[PDB]
C-alpha cells in the first residue's frame, strides 16, 4: 500500500485476549503449583 | 437449528467478506466504456440502439452498442 | 553530510485534537471530491429527518444505495482511476 | 569436539536448495493472516459449488 | 579524546566523497590507485593504529564506497593488493560486518581474472566467512568476464566486416554456450530465495548511488 | 434445464464476452497449515505429482502409509 | 484424439519438470560441495601440521 | 473461374491460409517469416539474405534473425525459460518474437525472465555498439495455432514500423481480413504467476 | 493368539507393509520396557499413529513467533 | 476422382495450373456458386479424393486436412441453410 | 484535548531483532573483534 | 458542480441512466420465477 496512511494514525490495535484470559482470578490457583502424577492407562485384555 | 456462516481461510486472508469485486466491475466498466468509444467514432466518421443510413455501420454500431451493454448487464447483475 | 546519518522513527504516544483532525482532513482530501459530496448527499438521503420513523428501511436503503451507485459507477472517475488505487505494490510492479 | 569448525554451519553457509517441501506455507515460512481452526472443521468440509 | 578521532575522520569521509563524486575520465587507474593510497597513508588506516585514534571507527558507509575505490588495480606492482586488505583488516577491528551488496559490486569492480582472485584470495586472508554468496558472486564475475570477452570478440569482427555473422546472433540471444549460473535458467543462481546477479556487469558511481539516494528518498516520503 | 433454457433464449445466438485473466481456475478446497493430518496441496502443481504406486516426495513431518502386498 | 493430445501435453511437462528437478540437484550437490571444501581445507592445514 | 480469380488477385493467399490454421502439420511458422521477410523487403532498400540471418546493406541496424523452432526446442531437450522464436532488430529497438506453445503449462516459461532481458540488451550493447542509455528491448508472443486480427496490427504496426497508407498499399487483404480468437484460445496471453519458494514443484 | 512371537496382534492402523503386526520385520517391540506413555507395548508410538482421537491432540507441523505479526500480540508459541 | 497421376498441389503449381485472365469476376457471385454446387454434394462426394500413391504418413496429413476442410465446409452449409431459410 | 494512541506495531519489536536480521545481508567475520589482532607474544603454531 | 449532486437525488428513470430500480425484496424471489408467471399471463403485449 503505497497511500492509506491517512488512516494508520487513528487505527487500532487487536486485544490482548491470551495473557487477559491467563491472567483472570482463577479459583484452582495453588501458591506453589504441582503438576499431577501419572493416571493409570489400560494395558490390556489380560492386565486391564 | 442453527446454520453458521464464515469464513474458511487457510492463513491467506483475514478478511470475512469483502465487497463486490472492484476489479471485475472496474474492469468490464472499462470495456463497455471502449466499446461505446469505437462505436462513437464510426458513428462520427459516417456522420461526417442506433439507427443508420448504412447497412454495414448499422450492423458494426450496433454490435458494438449491444455488446457494452451486456457488459453494463453484468456489472448490474453483480 | 560531516557525519554518518541514522533514521529514527518517532512515534507519538499521545494524538492531540489538532493532530489527529489534521489527519483526518488529510485523508478527506486524499478521496475523490465528487464521491465525498456524493456520499454526503446519500447519508442525509437515507437520514431524512433524522426522526425515528423518517430513518429509510433496509428495502428503501439498498435501492437508494443502488440508485447513487449505478449513477457514479459510469464517471471515468470510478472505474479507470479509483478501482487500480488499492492495488498492493507488488502488483504495480508486475504492470509497470 | 572433533567436529568444531571456525566456518559457521550449514545454516550460515545456506547450502541447502528448496525449503520446505510444500513451498509457501502461511505457518512455517510465510506470515499467517486471519484465524486458526485447531479442530480439523474447515480442513475436511465439502464443497456446495 | 577519541572525539578528535570521529573529527579527523569527518575530514577524511569528506575528501573520500570528493574523490569518489569525480568518477571521471580525468580520474585514471594509476590516479585513482595512487590518489588511494595517499589517503590511506595521510590517516594512518593500517592496522598497525590503535583502537582508539582509530580513523576507521567513524566513516559511515565511506568505508565500503572507499573500499571498492581500491578494486581496479593499476599495472605497476603487486602492491596493490595490500591497500584492499589493509582496509578489510580494520573492519575486521572494528566489528563491522561486510555487506553482499558491498562485496557483490566489488566484484562487479574487476576488470581481469587474476584481479578475481586476488580479491577473494585478499578477503581469505582478512578472515571472512565464506557463505554462498561469496561464492556466488565470484561466478558471476568470471562469466562476466567471459561474457565481455565474446562481446568483444564479436563487436570486433562485426567492426572489420560490417553485417553480424550468425555467431554473433545467437551469441546475442543465449549468451556463453555453457555458462555456470546461467540466464535460461534463473532457478539456480538464487541464494534464500533472492536472486543474487548484480555482479554480472559493470557498475558506473552513479548506479551504486542511484540505489542508496533511492532509499534515502524512500525513507523521507512513505 | 430444459424450462431455463427456454427462459434465457434470445433471438440472435450472441458471442461469449471477454473475462478476466481467468476467474475460473477450480478453487482449492481451504485447510489449516498448522494443525493438519495433511497439506491441501495445490492443483496448480499437478505436474509434481507421482502415482499411488511411486508417491513424489510430499508431507515429510506425517509417516508414509505402506501399500500391503503378499 | 482430444485426450491423447492434452495427456501427451501433461507427459511432456512432467518430463520438463524432472529435467529441471535434475539441475536443482546438480546445484544442490555443487553447493554442499563448497560446504565441504570449507571443512576439508580447515582439517588438512591442520593435518599439514 | 473462382481459384483462377483467387490466384490474380490474392499473391500471398497461401501466407493467409496457414495464418488462419489450415496447416495442421508444421503450420503457420514458416509463412510468418516469408510474411515478415517480405515485410522487411518492402520497408528497406537492400537486403541480404545469408542462411537463417538477414540484413541490410545500410550501415544502420536492420535484421532479422530466425533462431530456433520453438516448438520442438522446448520439449526436446534443456529445459529452460526463454526460448525465442524470431529476433528482429530496427535500430534502437530490439523485439523477441515468439509463438505461444500449444501446452497450457509450457507457456508459463516460454517468455523470457527479467534476467534474461537485462542480459540481450547489453550483449546487444556490446556487439552492435548501439548505446546502453537508449535500447528499448521487447517480447510479443502470438496465439500458438493460428493469427488473429490483433496480433498481426501489433506485428504491422510496433515490430516493423508502418504508418496506416504504406501498410493498406502493402497489404492490401487486412481489411477482409476479420478472424479473432477463439473463447477456447483468449488466455493464451495471461499467465501464471509462481513464487520463487514454490520453484521445485512447478516450472 | 496364544503364541508368542504373535502377540503383537492384528493393528490395521499401522503404517507398516502388513496389518498382521508380527509378520512385520522391520520394527521388533519390547515388552518390558516399552510403553509407558502408549499404554500397551504392541500399539504404535505417538508419533506414528495414523489413526486420532477426538480429544486427543494430533501430530504437530514441523518448522525447522515471526509470522504470527497479524495476529493476536500474546499469543505465545 | 483421385486417379493414378493424381498429385498434392504446392502455391506455385496452384498458381500455374490455373492460371487464366478475365476481368469481370463478382467475388460474391462466384462464391455462392461454387458454395452452393458443394451444397449439393452428398457425402459420398468426398470418398475417393485422396491421391492414390503416398507415403502413408503423408496421406494421414492429408487425410486430416481434408477431414478438417469437409467439417467446415458443411459446418457453414447448415449455416447458410438456416440464414437462407 | 489529548488521547492514548494505539501505537502502529513494529516490524521487528526488539533491537536484538534488530542486529541479527540486519545480519543476514552480511558476511560474520571468522574471527570475532578482540582476537583478530595478533597477540603481543607470540604463538608457535602446532599440530592439536 | 453543485448542480450535478442535486441531479443524483432525482429518482430513476429509464431515459436518463437507463436502469431499473432496484426494488429488493421482489427481485430476491421472484427473479427466477418471471419467466413462468409472464407465459402464464400468455406472454407480454407489445402495442404502440
Amino acid at each position: 500500500s503505497i497511500y492509506a496512511h491517512a488512516l494508520s494514525q487513528f487505527a487500532v490495535c487487536r486485544q490482548p485476549w491470551n495473557e487477559y484470559i491467563g491472567l483472570l482470578t482463577k479459583q484452582d490457583s495453588t501458591p506453589y503449583h504441582t503438576e499431577p502424577q501419572e493416571k493409570p492407562a489400560y494395558r490390556g485384555r489380560k492386565q486391564g | 437449528k442453527l446454520s453458521v456462516l464464515e469464513a474458511a481461510q487457510s492463513g491467506l486472508t483475514d478478511y470475512f467478506c469483502g465487497g463486490l469485486n472492484f476489479e471485475i466491475v472496474g474492469f468490464e466498466l472499462h470495456m463497455a466504456a471502449m466499446l461505446r468509444e469505437r462505436a462513437a467514432a464510426i458513428l462520427e466518421r459516417s456522420g461526417a440502439c442506433a439507427m443508420l443510413l448504412e447497412k454495414a455501420d448499422e450492423r458494426e454500431v450496433n454490435k458494438l452498442l449491444r455488446d457494452a451493454s451486456r457488459y453494463e448487464d453484468r456489472v448490474d447483475d453483480a | 553530510l560531516r557525519y554518518p546519518p541514522i533514521y529514527f522513527i518517532v512515534k507519538r504516544c499521545t494524538l492531540y485534537f489538532s493532530e489527529w483532525a489534521y489527519a483526518v482532513k488529510h485523508q478527506l482530501l486524499l478521496q475523490s471530491p465528487f464521491a465525498l459530496r456524493a456520499a454526503f448527499g446519500l447519508l442525509q438521503e437515507v437520514r431524512g429527518d433524522g426522526a425515528a420513523e423518517n430513518v429509510m428501511p433496509l428495502a428503501e436503503t439498498l435501492g437508494t444505495e443502488f440508485k447513487y451507485f449505478t449513477r457514479l459507477m459510469r464517471r471515468p472517475d470510478f472505474y479507470r482511476v479509483g478501482v487500480h488505487t488499492d492495488k498492493s505494490v507488488e502488483k504495480w510492479e508486475e504492470i509497470k | 569436539l572433533m567436529a568444531h569448525s571456525d566456518t559457521k554451519g550449514i545454516p550460515y553457509f545456506k547450502v541447502d536448495n528448496r525449503g520446505h517441501s510444500n513451498g509457501r506455507v502461511p505457518g512455517v515460512n510465510a506470515p499467517f493472516f486471519g484465524e486458526f481452526d485447531q479442530k480439523m472443521m474447515q480442513a475436511m468440509s465439502r464443497p456446495l459449488n | 579524546n577519541a572525539y578528535a578521532a570521529m573529527e579527523l575522520a569527518a575530514e577524511a569521509r569528506r575528501e573520500i566523497h570528493e574523490l569518489w563524486l569525480s568518477a571521471e575520465t580525468a580520474l585514471e587507474r594509476e590516479k585513482r590507485v595512487q590518489q588511494v593510497a595517499a589517503l590511506i597513508e595521510k590517516y594512518k588506516l593500517d592496522p598497525s593504529t590503535p583502537r582508539e585514534a582509530d580513523v576507521s571507527r567513524g566513516l559511515g558507509d565511506a568505508f565500503d564506497r572507499l573500499l571498492l575505490l581500491c578494486l581496479p588495480l593499476g599495472k605497476t606492482d603487486a602492491k596493490g593488493t595490500d591497500n584492499l586488505e589493509r582496509l578489510m583488516h580494520l573492519a575486521g577491528r572494528n566489528g563491522r560486518e561486510l555487506s553482499v551488496r558491498t562485496i557483490q559490486h566489488l566484484f562487479a569492480r574487476t576488470d581481469s581474472f587474476a584481479e578475481a582472485l586476488a580479491v577473494f584470495y585478499t578477503m581469505r586472508r582478512c578472515h571472512v566467512a565464506m557463505n554462498m554468496e561469496a561464492y556466488y558472486s565470484m561466478l558471476y564475475s568470471l562469466q562476466r568476464l567471459e561474457e565481455e570477452g565474446w562481446g568483444q570478440h564479436f563487436r570486433n569482427e562485426y567492426e572489420e566486416n560490417g553485417a553480424p555473422s550468425e555467431q554473433a546472433m545467437d551469441f546475442i540471444v543465449k549468451g556463453i554456450s555453457n555458462a555456470l549460473l546461467p540466464e535460461n535458467k534463473p532457478w539456480l543462481g538464487r541464494v534464500m530465495f533472492q536472486d543474487r546477479n548484480v555482479p554480472d556487469r559493470r557498475y558506473d558511481t552513479r548506479d551504486f548511488d542511484e540505489l542508496d539516494t533511492a532509499w534515502t528518498q524512500r525513507y523521507k516520503s512513505g | 434445464q430444459r424450462n431455463e433454457a427456454v427462459s434465457s433464449h434470445e433471438a440472435v445466438p450472441q458471442t461469449p464476452l471477454v473475462d478476466l485473466p481467468g476467474v475460473e481456475r477450480r478453487r482449492d478446497l481451504p485447510a489449516d497449515p498448522i494443525t493438519r493430518l495433511f497439506f491441501q496441496h495445490k492443483g496448480d502443481h499437478a505436474l509434481y505429482y507421482g502415482t499411488y504406486d511411486k508417491p513424489s516426495v510430499q508431507d515429510d513431518d506425517r509417516v508414509q502409509i505402506e501399500k500391503r502386498v503378499p | 484424439e482430444k485426450k491423447r493430445i492434452e495427456a501427451r501435453q501433461m507427459m511432456d511437462g512432467r518430463q520438463a519438470l524432472k529435467k529441471k528437478h535434475l539441475d536443482l540437484l546438480r546445484e544442490f550437490h555443487e553447493r554442499q560441495f563448497f560446504f565441504w571444501y570449507e571443512r576439508a581445507s580447515e582439517r588438512l592445514q591442520n593435518m599439514n601440521l | 473461374e473462382l481459384v483462377a480469380h483467387i490466384v490474380r488477385n490474392y499473391s500471398q493467399i497461401d501466407i493467409i491460409y496457414d495464418f488462419l490454421g489450415f496447416n495442421y502439420s508444421e503450420g503457420y511458422r514458416s509463412s510468418l517469416r516469408r510474411y515478415m521477410e517480405y515485410l522487411q523487403c518492402k520497408t528497406a532498400e537492400n537486403v541480404r539474405a545469408s542462411g537463417r540471418l538477414v540484413t541490410g546493406d545500410k550501415g544502420e541496424h536492420n535484421i532479422l534473425f530466425d533462431y530456433c523452432v520453438s516448438r520442438e526446442s522446448l520439449v526436446s531437450g534443456d529445459s529452460c525459460q526463454g526460448i525465442i522464436d524470431f529476433l528482429y532488430i530496427n535500430g534502437n529497438d530490439v523485439t523477441l518474437i515468439i509463438i505461444a506453445s500449444d501446452n497450457p503449462w509450457l507457456r508459463n516459461r516460454q517468455l523470457p525472465h527479467r534476467r534474461q532481458m537485462e542480459g540481450i540488451a547489453r550483449r546487444v550493447c556490446f556487439v552492435l555498439g548501439i548505446p546502453p542509455s537508449e535500447v528499448r528491448i521487447r517480447n510479443l508472443l502470438l496465439p500458438p495455432t493460428y493469427l488473429d486480427k490483433g496480433s498481426i496490427v501489433r506485428l504491422n504496426d510496433i515490430v516493423f514500423r508502418l504508418s496506416n497508407e504504406q501498410s493498406n498499399l502493402l497489404i492490401p487483404w487486412l481489411t477482409n481480413y476479420n478472424k479473432e480468437l477463439d473463447p477456447k484460445d483468449v488466455d493464451y496471453t495471461a499467465l501464471a504467476k509462481t513464487t520463487n519458494e514454490e520453484e521445485w514443484l512447478t516450472l | 493368539a496364544n503364541h508368542p512371537n504373535r502377540q503383537s496382534g492384528i493393528q490395521f492402523l499401522t503404517h507398516y507393509n502388513t496389518h498382521q503386526r508380527f509378520r512385520v520385520n522391520k520394527d521388533y517391540i519390547d515388552y518390558m520396557h516399552w510403553g509407558k506413555e502408549q499404554g500397551q507395548a504392541r500399539l504404535p508410538h505417538r508419533h506414528q499413529r495414523v489413526a486420532f482421537d477426538f480429544n486427543d491432540q494430533l501430530h504437530p507441523t514441523r518448522i525447522g513467533y515471526a509470522w504470527f505479526a497479524s495476529q493476536d500480540p500474546t499469543f505465545g508459541h | 476422382h483421385a486417379t493414378y497421376g493424381a498429385v498434392p498441389l504446392t502455391h506455385s503449381q496452384v498458381t500455374s495450373v490455373y492460371a487464366t485472365d478475365g476481368g469481370k469476376v463478382d467475388e460474391l457471385g462466384l462464391l455462392e456458386l461454387v458454395e452452393e454446387r458443394i451444397f449439393s454434394w452428398k457425402l459420398n462426394k468426398w470418398e475417393m479424393r485422396i491421391p492414390p500413391n503416398l507415403p502413408n504418413d503423408q496421406k494421414e496429413l492429408i487425410r486430416q486436412e481434408q477431414e478438417n476442410l469437409k467439417q467446415i465446409l458443411s459446418e457453414w452449409r447448415k449455416c447458410f441453410g438456416a440464414l437462407n431459410a | 484535548t489529548s488521547d492514548e494512541s494505539h501505537i502502529t506495531p513494529y516490524t521487528l519489536g526488539s533491537v536484538a531483532a534488530g542486529v541479527q536480521r540486519l545480519g543476514e545481508h552480511r558476511l560474520r567475520y571468522t574471527l570475532s573483534p578482540w582476537d583478530i589482532t595478533p597477540p603481543e607474544d607470540s604463538v608457535v603454531l602446532k599440530h592439536t | 458542480d453543485d448542480s450535478d449532486i442535486l441531479r443524483l437525488r432525482a429518482p430513476l428513470t429509464y431515459d436518463m441512466d437507463s436502469t431499473a430500480a432496484l426494488h429488493v425484496p421482489t427481485h430476491c424471489g421472484k427473479a427466477s420465477r418471471l419467466a413462468g408467471m409472464l407465459q402464464d399471463a400468455g406472454g407480454v403485449q407489445v402495442l404502440d
